[PDB]
């Protein structure tokens, strides 16, 4: 989380070494968070208000005690706003998708409630398709000024 | 006597070398203390100026 907040507070493009002139366009930030407890949330909002970024960011928060099925809709409505702000208003949205392992265990819960055959270790067979439909909604398009850059965070279980 | 004056001149040369080395080392000590008062006056001034600037940025953002 400290590495993601450090990247979020000091990522800048270099316009002089690239050769596209200079404007220093800063980053809008879309912060989706799925099961942040209270300590991670306190660190992120104190870091954002200390660097002065909550006037450029939009946060879709989902705490650890909130219900564990709205985690399915949290990243999709974060990236809906990210695609909107980048491709219809030409921002430079950076998307911090915290703790995707909570999203994957939420879809494991809803895919084991429906008796569906799993892939490996109980996760259902369509988890590749769900993670693809979340991740692949980023990048740059042609002739338009916008961009969606993605930094997810994963907690590898047995590292 | 001749070697009397030679030995007296050798003692004077030892005193002269001692005082010249004392002047050189005292100059080096006050020089390095001057650079440490210098460059410390650089570092804390730049740090406090940057703190003032970051406070102004946070105030206008708020």
């Amino acid at each position: 989380n400290e590495i993601a907040a450090q990247i979020a507070r000091q990522a800048t493009v270099r316009p002089d070494l690239s050769g596209e002139g200079e404007k220093e366009e800063p980053f809008a930030v879309v912060f989706a968070a799925m099961g942040i407890t209270q300590r991670e949330l306190s660190y992120f909002i104190q870091e954002f208000e200390r660097t002065g970024a909550l006037s450029r960011s939009v946060l879709f928060l989902n705490k650890a005690d909130d219900p564990t099925i709205e985690r399915i809709l949290t990243p999709r409505m974060a990236l809906t706003v990210a695609e909107y702000l980048a491709f219809e208003h030409d921002y430079h949205v950076l998307v911090i998708l915290t703790d995707m392992t909570n999203y994957c265990e939420a879809l494991r819960e809803i895919g084991a409630a429906r008796e569906e055959i799993p892939g490996r270790r109980g996760y259902p067979g369509y988890m590749y398709t769900d993670l693809a439909t979340i991740y692949e909604r980023a990048g740059v398009v042609e002739g338009k000024k916008g961009s969606v850059t993605q930094i997810p965070i994963l907690s590898m279980p047995d590292d | 006597s001749k070697l009397e004056a030679i030995l007296s001149q050798e003692v004077e040369a030892e005193i002269q070398a001692l005082l010249q080395e004392a002047e050189a080392k005292a100059e080096a000590v006050k020089r390095e203390a001057e650079e440490k008062a210098k460059a410390l006056l650089q570092a804390r001034e730049r740090a406090l100026e940057a703190q003032y600037r970051a406070a102004l940025r946070r105030a206008e953002s708020a």
